[PDB]
RNA sequence: AGCUGCUCCCUAGCAUGCUACUACCGC
RNA sequence: GCGGUAGUAGCAUGCUAGGGAGCAG
């Protein structure tokens, strides 16, 4: 289960980075920090809370049209 | 490779030698067909060698350029494939804490900061309508990210503080609806 | 050794180059006409010339690589992020370089979970990932040079240890070579600063004829050329979040250090059965040869290994100088004496105190080795052997001499102290004797700081040879670091080889009729290389395939491991290669309408191909 | 290989061969026209195969010297670029203060780490946090390297202009914080 | 954007070598 | 009937050169 969290954190940071999020230094520092904690986590719960904290960054933006990319 | 012109000549020579060895008549008359048949495999395996290597040459070059075409078409679409792959993995993940905020953002509750994780610390969640208010905020408690927050500073879009008891259905079309409802974690 | 002490008293603002304003074509330049080291004193140029008419290509090259006129025309810089002495800022705004995360190759992960991998509670899990770094990543790592302190060395013992370390390197041969004998693999690398603004090393190795290089290399035997060095971050898989920095030296350093050192360098990389094992391969039954070389004849062995914590920055400046001197101790005929001293001065002015250009501004590197110059991998080995001999000397001297019963090592102790402190010149009889004793009781195997030591044990228990605490003490008082006893192991049953060497474990398996030692890797490393990649080319196996072949080659020896969840990695790799091949054929068939008329590719997805590479019969 | 002295001779030999084979007079005629095709074949052996190798050699030499010509052009271009960089960066350094600091040396050789110290016309500070900012660059003016500097154009990591009133204690966590203060040499 | 070292895969060339077929030459 | 040379094709080994990728310090 945790491996899914690590892989999706890698993908999330990839999409965020290509979303020109590294042009705001504090934002990029927070994102990189959270990524490195997720990758070095040993239990699944704090991984998930850091995961949702990281996802909130992408959610706050308005570049990824969400109702489309969730076509199910 | 049998559809080459030299194969016909080789076949005629082979038939001639088969007839000769089936008759076994002379010593030199058949030896003619070692000066005319041993040659017949000289303009045959010289013409049927180069074409066979040409076939694999063409195949290897075609594969190389197909791979180059695929490589140029892949690195030019990354910023759609990354998002598709991400959302497929997310819906595979199946965690309620995620689904809550994903649905909420799908209808409008986009937070205006990083969701804090400490028991303290502040959160601000845009709410653009009233039906959205019905599900999330009830009284004084704010339900979001599968957590329990405390409502404190409802405000309209023209930067005017709007009280909590004012929020109701009939008087809802009286406010700048993009509310920014600041709260704190349990 | 005295200048290293009497230089921590004078201001550190009056060191480095000793530039002077010379005139060329009626225009005043600023060129470096000397140097001021902490450990070598003042050194003056010999062929400096005022009032030059026109500059040749060599003059332009040597005047575009000096930091003098670079720094002397830049705005001042006061940097509070670091404690290293900043110098100047060429630009007008510092640049912050980040490190991106690695890409995900999902299809292989889907295949892995399909076969029953990564189940919770398994012995194989992901640990090697592509970490990311924030803005000020480079400088936060260059700051680690604050672990370098001006150190004083016990000279009356160094002038015995250097003799023994030199005797370790007598079987080889070296000397200066001409321009038409250098060998340069991969001639499309960067050319350092400021040359990387115009092209890779090919242009600078092409535009210079075979006499310009020799004119330059004979010029630096009477002169000093200070250089600037760039610092770059690596982009590679890792098991810890700390970033890695490597120094890209300018072309003017390598272009002459190659000609100086190449004969010796390629004479070490082509010798088999020695102490240093650079060059010897682990394939085709080479690893077994190493392991049986080290076990040679020691009586009651017990292994011992280690690795140095951050070797390149904690290393003092005396040991680097000694290493360069031991490397240059073979030019007894091609260079006279002053050529050798000025070449040593050029080395120390290029890779021991040069002006590091970290980011967009010159800094000053205090000390330690630069990891990207010509001779890191050999200087590290020399310094490692020095540490070993120092530990042996310290362990043999510091022992109650009335307790030793072997009447022969008591005499070794006595004459060892005699030749160490009392005497003044070499005692090659006793140096030979000590070398014999060492190689008889302390067999060794070396790479660049990754060592293995097989020692007689019923001696080290009595302090007649080194132990693992002795390296701790020596590192403490000389290298100025603490050797935590969680990086150095110790084994006692040689039937299993070293616990770890070059990051590969050793297993004794049955090959054919006999028993061999194979190195198997860490399975998480293999799986992490499978999943996490860069670019986008590699998220699709069809375009590459070959990397899976190489990884399956590396991940073979796990097939003989008793642990079940190790061999399945190899089997998964085989099945994935098969799927890749027979889906590539289908895709090409459906785009075109014929297939690969002949391939003979089946050998790739059968174990016979991979088995060949660990059997002693070379087929290169 | 069709316009060589040998194509004519081989053609004549084979023409005689075919003419007298259609005639078919004697066995010695066949022997002669076989020993003619068996010698005039040597003519097409060397006249059209060793000259087939000279073309390969000549093409190899021509491409080699083409490559060397490009090699010797790139040298001129890199030389021009390097000399222009030297002559354009020199123009910024020769202030009179450099003359004053060099003319007073006992020899004329001054250390390099004191030239920018006593001659640079612009200082660049980098501060990690407000605590260090208060002890280094507080106020509009500050003194470093025994000189007097005045502050202008304060910027941050994103390289956006930041005025001096913003950097209080409580406002500090709202700034990208490798702040880079640049100052001029007051006199 | 570093210095080495080992290993796989593809192609080119030269040379060497081996084998087969044809021609010439005397013996 | 032998030898030798000249040719042509096929094969092997090795050396160099060029390109791609992987591991270790
Ligand atoms: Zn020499």
């Amino acid at each position: 289960k945790m491996s899914d969290v690590k892989c999706t954190s890698v993908v999330l940071l990839s999409v965020l980075q290509q979303l020109r999020v590294e042009s705001s230094s504090k934002l990029w520092a927070q994102c990189v920090q959270l990524h490195n904690d997720i990758l070095l986590a040993k239990d699944t719960t704090e991984a998930f809370e850091k995961m949702v904290s990281l996802l909130s960054v992408l959610l706050s933006m308005q570049g990824a049209v969400d109702i489309n990319k969730l076509c199910e | 490779f049998s559809s080459l012109p030299s194969y016909a000549a080789f076949a005629t020579a082979q038939e001639a030698y088969e007839q000769a060895v089936a008759n076994g008549d002379s010593e030199v008359v058949l030896k003619k067909l070692k000066k005319s048949l041993n040659v017949a495999k000289s303009e045959f395996d010289r013409d049927a060698a180069m074409q066979r290597k040409l076939e694999k040459m063409a195949d290897q070059a075609m594969t190389q350029m197909y791979k180059q075409a695929r490589s140029e078409d892949k690195r030019a679409k990354v910023t759609s494939a990354m998002q598709t792959m991400l959302f497929t993995m997310l819906r595979k993940l199946d965690n309620d804490a995620l689904n809550n905020i994903i649905n909420n953002a799908r209808d409008g509750c986009v937070p205006l900061n990083i969701i804090p994780l400490t028991t303290a610390a502040k959160l601000m969640v845009v709410i653009p309508d009233y039906n959205t208010y019905k599900n999330t905020c009830d009284g004084t408690t704010f339900t979001y990210a599968s957590a329990l927050w405390e409502i404190q500073q409802v405000v309209d879009a023209d930067s005017k503080i709007v009280q909590l008891s004012e929020i109701s259905m009939d008087n809802s079309p009286n406010l700048a609806w993009p509310l920014i409802v600041t709260a704190l974690r349990a | 050794n005295f200048n290293v002490l009497f230089s921590t008293v004078f201001p550190p603002t009056s060191f480095g180059p000793l530039v002077r304003k010379i005139f060329v074509d009626g225009v005043p330049f600023v060129v470096s006409t000397g140097y001021h080291f902490r450990e070598l004193g003042v050194v003056h140029n010999q062929d400096v010339n005022l009032h030059s008419s026109r500059l040749s290509f060599k003059e332009l090259l040597v005047y575009a690589a000096d930091p003098a006129m670079h720094a002397a025309s830049g705005n001042l810089l006061l940097d509070k992020r670091t404690t290293c002495f900043s110098v100047a800022a060429l630009t007008n705004n510092v640049a912050f370089q980040t490190v991106k995360p690695g890409n995900f190759n999902k299809d292989f992960y889907d295949f892995a979970v399909s076969k029953g991998f990564f189940k919770e509670g398994s012995s194989v899990e992901l640990k090697h990932f592509f970490f990311a770094q924030d803005g000020n990543a480079a400088i936060s790592d260059y700051d680690y040079y604050r672990y370098n302190l001006p150190t004083m060395c016990d000279i009356r013992q160094l002038l015995f240890v250097v003799e023994v370390v030199d005797k370790y390197f007598d079987c080889y041969d070296g000397g200066c070579i001409n321009a038409n004998q250098v060998i340069v693999n991969n001639l499309d690398k960067s050319a350092g600063f400021p040359f990387n603004k115009w092209g890779k090393a090919r242009l600078y190795y092409d535009s210079m004829s075979y006499e310009d290089q020799d004119a330059l290399f004979a010029y630096t035997k009477r002169n000093v050329i200070p250089t600037i060095t760039q610092m770059n971050l690596k982009y590679a898989i890792s098991a810890k979040n700390r970033a890695r920095t490597v120094a890209g030296v300018s072309i003017c350093s390598t272009m002459t250090n190659r000609q100086f050192h190449q004969k010796l360098l390629k004479s070490i990389a082509a010798t088999r059965g020695a102490t240093v094992v650079i060059g010897t391969s682990k394939f085709y039954g080479g690893w077994h040869n190493m392991l049986k070389t080290v076990y040679s004849d020691v009586e009651n062995p017990h292994l011992m290994g280690w690795d140095y914590p951050k070797c390149d920055r904690a290393m003092p400046n005396m040991l680097r100088i000694m290493a360069s001197l031991v490397l240059a101790r073979k030019h007894t005929t091609c260079c006279s004496l002053s050529h050798r001293f000025y070449r040593l001065a050029n080395e120390c002015a290029q890779v021991l105190s040069e002006m590091v250009m970290c980011g967009g501004s010159l800094y000053v590197k205090p000390g330690g080795t630069s990891s990207g110059d010509a001779t890191t991998a050999y200087a590290n080995s020399v310094f490692n052997i020095c540490q070993a001999v120092t530990a042996n000397v310290n362990a043999l001297l510091s022992t109650d001499g009335n307790k030793i019963a072997d009447k022969y090592v008591r005499n070794l102790q006595h004459r060892l102290y005699e030749c160490l402190y009392r005497n003044r010149d070499v005692d090659t009889d006793f140096v030979n004797e000590f070398y014999a004793y060492l190689r008889k009781h302390f067999s060794m195997m070396i790479l660049s700081d990754d060592a293995v030591v097989c020692f007689n044990s019923t001696y080290a228990s009595q302090g007649l040879v080194a132990s693992i605490k002795n390296f701790k003490s020596v590192l403490y008082y000389q290298n100025n670091v603490f050797m935590s006893e969680a990086k150095c192991w110790t084994e006692t049953d040689l039937t299993k080889g070293p616990h770890e060497f070059c990051s590969q474990h050793t297993m004794l398996v049955k090959q054919g009729d006999d028993y061999v030692y194979l190195p198997y890797p860490d399975p998480s490393r293999i799986l992490g290389a499978g999943c996490f990649v860069d670019d986008i080319v590699k998220t699709d196996g069809t375009l590459m395939i070959e990397r899976f072949v190489s990884l399956a080659i590396d991940a073979y020896p796990l097939t003989k491991h008793p642990n079940q969840e190790y061999a399945d990695v190899f089997h998964l790799y085989l099945q994935y290669i098969r799927k890749l091949h027979d889906e590539l054929t289908g895709h090409m068939l459906d785009m075109y309408s014929v297939m690969l008329t002949n391939d003979n590719t089946s050998r790739y997805w059968e174990p016979e191909f991979y088995e060949a590479m660990y059997t002693p019969h070379t087929v290169l």
